[PDB]
């Protein structure tokens, strides 16, 4: 995943 | 350095030779010189021939003559070289046959001649015919051996329905086959500008949709040469000057041996 | 990064290099820049060749063929109960004229299949939802002679059920060449005349053509008994070339196709008049 | 089984690298879309056939 | 059962898309690959390769092998243009069906430089000085050599290289200019004068033919893909 | 956090500097906040800016076009078995005037498609479910004459195939400008007239137009065969700018639109009277 | 084949909505951005730039030049108000029009503080202070600057810096107000009035105009987005 | 509700297709397998073993 | 590829940061939502513009 | 439970190992798709049953 | 993998070995190859017969 | 996962 | 995963  | 050059060359192929003074350099058809079938790209299982210096030598062509109306010549290979001593023998007595080919076409004249002729070698060289009839063309008219045919400056119907000529019909500008000739530049080629050079000499590697085909029933490269600039020379109105085609089998492997393919050329 | 060569800044020359000069006898393009002769600044070039690949090129759906079948009365004459299409790029040009800019090519290919279905005549009451059955029968399968015969049991033979309305049907075929390509050009023949043979035809092959079927065809029917009213459809078949190769560059079709081959038969003058010293 | 690549961003939100993800759901890779990540080359087997292939600022004939 | 919800677009069919679909031949046995010559990767390619141009299009010499030749001559008017041309590269006559022509005429839109070579068919006892020029957009179009001159030009001398290269350098103001004619994105002007004449000696023919080639240079590239003008079909 | 500035709490002055006095002569607008002016109490503030950012200005499908096509018997007079319209946002008054704002804009473009339709006459029997083809055609690509001609093959122009009744149509498009920007403003032309030129013709454009075809064309057709009764439709095409970027502001329009430049016609008295002492 | 359910809301198009789409021009060569002078990020920065009320909106002044100019006088009477105006930046026919009002306009809902900024266009040798004013709502609306002082107000003394500023702080019950008229989100009255008088020498104009300003604070903001009235089409 | 797209093919029945459906008899206690002989794993294992050709087909 | 951010809350049922998560399915930028997370500006370019950029409390001419 | 298997990649795309992702939905394998990965054998059960193989250089009856 | 088995490259033989030869009466398929009899090239084979599985 |  |  990239979760900001 | 010591003094050599881009223009004069000698090719030698099993007991010939080819010296030239004019050459415009060579070319070697998308970059690939001819190679023998790898083991895994191989597909006949039984073990190959490979004839080596006895077919792999320069047979040259009846010579042809070029003079102000020729609108252009063609041939196919490898029919052209079908009677060609033990290459044509090995062609015709194995049903699989592939081989590459080193072409000089041959065609000096003058400082003061003038005239282009565009040498050109296509893959798959399908040509158009004679007819209302599509893919009609005979192939013992589709197949002019070393002869060779001709190109026309426009499209004559081949009329005689009831007992037809079966021929090809191919139009210059059209390449022969409708596209236009200006393109064929996109074929591997060279131009014989008289000014410049004696000479053409295009190396083909085998081209095709598989390792190794049937060579009598199909051609793998057309050879075309199309006057791009018309022969002239001083004010003589029908000047003349031969071109002669000289065509070297390579690394000629051959599958499938059995007795004879007699073709029926009449 | 896929961005093309950068211009470089280039100043006046006065040397025995001569970049602008050649011969094109050689069979060579002439590798030459702007910057070789004329003066040009550095540019920092962003600009791609992204949309022009093999792929981008082919990567669409093109019209390759109309079916057309009809759902009525099983009456005993000529009809349209059912419909076969030899599969090919050649019965439409746009396509055909794509692909032949190649000689070989190797790819996997898409089909989407379009529905469309209308009345015939004014009025006879009307027609519950259709379902369509696309077979592919490869070359050596038994083809159907009748609408409902056993050869639609298809327990072997690929087939697509259509539900009419349905979003349209689409299926992947692998690359299935009996070559290591496919040759969209052959110089031969697939039979050779011998002189030995009883009558001169025994040998006589159509020029350009190799195998007698090619790749088969597609039957297709409707799956309903027929209604009272007559209803007509239209199968129109999308073709798209996927992870596609291409080998030996060709000159594209510069005048109208004449049938399956090469051969042309007019409007041979596809160039316009424009005086030499126009604009 | 997920690949996830990045996307070439042509006209940019005012809000960067932005990523995009492809899962294969068939055995059979002629089910599979296309990449279109589609590596270049030289043109010079067309452009330049030439045995001896010479630099541009000599004379092409010698 | 997963909750899902049904966006626009869907079951709709765009000709443009990238999907899965099922395989209609499961586990098929595919033949291999060969390492097979001439391998294309970009169409752009095919337009660097030089191919030569219908510079003659004049009633009895178009669609004829003389729409490739232009006659060049000692006694030649040498105030007047030897050939005029826009630099309309998928839309002017003796451009639009080269193999440049060809391929961008499959796109909408094109950018970058562009070069022309010129092939002296003369003798070798020929000689001669050329004038070849290209004038970006915006000014009358050269009607004299002195006009002709003020722009990007290069000035050939015939001799043992027989063919000369001009490059028209990327001079726009969009950065991609339109394949259709259109005046918002037009591209210029080409044109070519002698700059002395062509000598000949005694006994030497004094006319003779000149060829044209046109390619891209490798800054060039096309977008926006759509269906050519070039080919169609009746009922 | 994106809330506004909080309020300060500020007291009483007696002080040289004067923050109410100002000259807008020097180009500035005042950047005065309550408690320059008057006594303020801290306030900590809450409220955004959250939906006026410019994205969420333009987030909205807005309605550019309406295009109708029917489908019915080909007799042989002019009908509207297909359709076509340039693509644009100026046929409609309400996106114009939201774009507008700004002189250049940047941004990707969705395209929605609401297709309703309806019978015609009275009665002659009915139709089955029609699927409908819209055609991009950008500038230089063969337009159709006919409804059912070569064109609409559509091998390398993309097409969308629609059936009737399922969720409305939907694709994206990139920005496609050939400028780094999109001029919704062009104070200029696209040719100039020469004094050497023959007719002064040669050289005449309309002002503020720059490409002739600008954008292309959508061309759209039924690609069902004619029921025996006659079906017209409409295509309802929403437009909404994504990914947006906007340059140089504008004041917004205030007397009606007449046709694609801003030129003005009548209804110029845009505002009501009112007393000057009348609240 | 994952097993799924469709939930109400399936299929529907709304206007407002936010997802992906399939790109009907695949792999475009799109062009890259430069910068441009001049980018706006937030509608509310157009609303923050002054810009001039129209002011004078009787019979023959409205949609004529002269609507945006005030005439003060030395022999004004001085009893009288200046000009009077309602707070309601979006429909005011005053405020509606100028660059606040018009994006208010697009938007159901504001809050925040505003300023009006006034400009004296008289000669220099011209003297004067002026009285301007706000009233937040519920009280008779002011007709006399004895009424005017008791509420938010400036006392503008005229000299070399040219322009008054007076903000109208936010004074509200609601956390938002209205767009549209409406007594229950009122705004309140501004009214000017002469504190003492113009006064001239003699060879000098006796009268001459005043321009009015207005912008937002940076306190101010919108929401719920809607069509504006401003803008329509005939059939 | 998960924002989906149906995309062309949906609702399509291809015979040649490979997926999963509901199993219509549930927790069924299916019968083991035994070791029978003469298994078979590719038809072309009996391409491998030889028959007799019909080598006479005259009248 | 997923990619996750927190919801800016407005009404809070009766039941701390809340979040949603987004995978961008195509190649293709142009096909992607909008993020709707828009950093602002100074309006400065417009309300102020001058050469010598003067402090509010001092006189606008000197 | 996602089960991730190499394809085996006939027409190579212009742009290695390609994957795809399967993953059972239904407790009874009875519902099951086909693996497709099948392992071959030996035809000599049936191509020589012989209780004495003999290995073909040598002569089939001694 | 699952490709079949390469040709291998066979040359002249003289031998004492006849695979050629055998008797059917056994119940036996003799397992021959074409380098059994005729002379070979090496072949790498990537033919499969993943198509005829059950 | 279970990747074979 | 595979990430590119
Ligand atoms: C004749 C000239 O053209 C060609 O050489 C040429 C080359 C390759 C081509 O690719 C098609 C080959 C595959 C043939 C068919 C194989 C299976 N097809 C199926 C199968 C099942 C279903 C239900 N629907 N379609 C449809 C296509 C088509 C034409
Ligand atoms: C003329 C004034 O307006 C403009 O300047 C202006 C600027 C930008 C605009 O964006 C549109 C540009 C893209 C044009 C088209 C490109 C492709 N389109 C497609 C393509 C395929 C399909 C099936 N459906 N729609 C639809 C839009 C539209 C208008
Ligand atoms: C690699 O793919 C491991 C991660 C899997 C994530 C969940 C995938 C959900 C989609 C399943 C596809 C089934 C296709 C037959
Ligand atoms: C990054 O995305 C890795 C995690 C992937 C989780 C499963 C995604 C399931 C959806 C697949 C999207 C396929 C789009 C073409
Ligand atoms: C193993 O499967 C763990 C990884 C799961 C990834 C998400 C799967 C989403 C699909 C759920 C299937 C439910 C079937 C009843």
């Amino acid at each position: 995943i990239s979760e900001v | 350095a010591c003094g050599y050059s881009d223009r004069v060359l000698q090719l030698t192929l099993g007991n010939s030779t080819i010296t030239t003074q004019e050459a415009a350099n060579s070319v070697v058809a998308y970059g690939r010189w001819p190679e023998f079938i790898r083991d895994d790209e191989a597909n006949p299982v039984d073990q190959p021939t490979e004839p080596d210096v006895a077919t792999c030598r320069f047979y040259t062509l009846d010579t042809v003559m070029w003079g102000k109306e020729s609108k252009g010549w063609w041939w196919k290979l490898p029919d052209a070289l079908r009677d060609m001593g033990l290459f044509g023998q090995n062609m015709y007595y194995h049903y699989l046959g592939r081989s590459g080919y080193t072409v000089h076409v041959q065609c000096n004249a003058s400082k003061f001649h003038q005239g282009a002729l565009g040498v050109f070698a296509i893959p798959e060289y399908c040509l158009a015919g004679d007819s209302d009839k599509q893919r009609y063309t005979s192939y013992a008219n589709a197949n002019p051996g070393e002869r060779g045919g001709k190109f026309y400056s426009q499209f004559n119907k081949d009329n005689a329905v009831t007992s037809p000529k079966r021929e090809f019909c191919p139009v210059d500008y059209l390449l022969g086959c409708g596209v236009l000739l200006g393109n064929a530049f996109v074929y591997p080629h060279q131009i014989i500008n008289l000014r410049t050079n004696n000479s053409a000499t295009i190396v083909l590697p085998y081209v095709n949709a598989l390792a190794i085909d049937s060579m009598v029933k199909h051609n793998n490269w057309g050879i075309a040469i199309l006057p791009l600039s018309p022969l002239d020379f001083a004010q003589d109105s029908s000047v003349e000057i031969p071109i002669t085609v000289t065509i070297a089998p390579m690394c000629s492997e051959f599958n499938g041996l059995r007795n004879v393919t007699a073709p029926k050329f009449q | 990064q896929d961005s093309l060569p950068d211009t470089k800044a280039s100043g006046p020359a006065h040397s025995k290099e001569v970049p602008a000069l050649t011969a094109v006898e050689t069979g060579a393009t002439n590798p030459l820049a702007p910057s070789d002769t004329v003066q040009t600044r550095h540019v920092v070039q962003r600009r791609s060749r992204s949309e022009s690949t093999i792929e981008s090129f082919f990567a669409r759906g093109a019209c390759v063929a109309i079916i057309e079948v009809d759902n009525e009365q099983p009456t005993t004459r000529a009809q349209k109960l059912f419909a076969m299409w030899r599969i090919t790029y050649k019965d439409t040009v746009q396509l055909r004229r794509k692909l032949e800019f190649f000689t070989y090519s190797r790819f996997d290919m898409e089909f989407t299949f379009v529905v469309t279905a209308n009345f015939t005549n004014a009025n006879n009451g009307h027609a519950l939802n259709q379902v369509y059955q696309i077979m592919y029968i490869p070359p050596g399968a038994p083809t159907p002679k009748s609408w409902d015969d056993y050869t639609w049991q298809t327990s072997s033979n690929p087939s697509i059920f259509y539900t009419y309305g349905a979003a349209p049907a689409r299926i992947s075929v692998p690359y299935v060449g009996l070559a290591n390509a496919y040759s969209h050009f052959y110089d031969g023949f697939a039979k050779v005349p011998l002189k030995t043979d009883a009558n001169d035809q025994i040998g006589d092959s159509l020029y350009s053509a190799m195998t007698v079927d090619d790749f088969g065809v597609l039957a297709v029917r409707v799956v309903n008994d027929h209604n009272p009213t007559k209803v007509t459809s239209k199968v129109r078949i999308y073709m798209k070339p996927k992870h596609v190769r291409v080998w030996c560059p060709r000159p594209p079709r510069a005048v109208p196709y004449y049938g399956p081959g090469v051969d042309y038969r007019n409007n041979l003058d596809p160039l316009s008049e424009k005086g030499l010293t126009t604009y | 089984g997920a690949q996830v690549s990045s996307q070439k961003v042509g006209a940019h939100e005012n809000s960067s690298t932005i990523n995009y993800t492809t899962i294969n759901y068939y055995k059979d890779s002629a089910s599979n879309a296309a990449s279109k990540q589609d590596y270049s080359q030289d043109p010079s087997k067309f452009t330049e056939p030439l045995k001896d292939v010479l630099i541009k600022t000599a004379p092409a004939l010698n | 059962g997963l909750p899902v919800l049904n966006t626009p677009g869907s079951n709709q069919y765009l000709t443009s898309d990238n999907h899965q679909s099922p395989c209609a031949i499961p586990e098929f046995d595919v033949t291999p690959p060969i390492d097979i010559p001439g391998e294309v990767k970009n169409m752009m390619e095919l337009a660097e390769i030089d191919t030569m141009i219908p510079l003659n299009l004049e009633s009895t010499k178009r669609n004829t092998m003389d729409m490739y030749r232009v006659t060049l001559s000692d006694s030649a008017d040498l105030s007047q243009p030897i050939l005029c041309l826009s630099l309309s590269p998928a839309f002017d006559p003796r451009l639009s069906h080269t193999m440049l022509g060809e391929v961008l005429n499959y796109y909408t839109h094109w950018a970058g430089s562009l070069k022309f070579t010129f092939l002296f068919c003369g003798s070798m006892m020929a000689t001669g000085k050329i004038l070849v020029a290209y004038a970006p957009p915006g000014a009358q179009p050269p009607t004299s050599r002195k006009e002709a001159m003020l722009g990007t030009h290069v000035i050939w001398d015939l001799g043992l290289q027989s063919s000369c290269t001009m490059v028209v350098p990327w001079i726009s103001n969009v950065t991609y200019r339109q394949t259709t004619q259109d005046s918002f994105t037009e591209g210029g002007y080409i044109s070519m004068f002698y700059q002395t004449r062509i000598v000949v000696p005694l006994s030497t023919p004094k006319s003779m033919s000149m060829l044209g080639f046109v390619s891209a240079c490798n800054d060039f590239s096309v977008r926006l893909l759509r269906d050519t003008t070039h080919i169609s079909q009746s009922a």
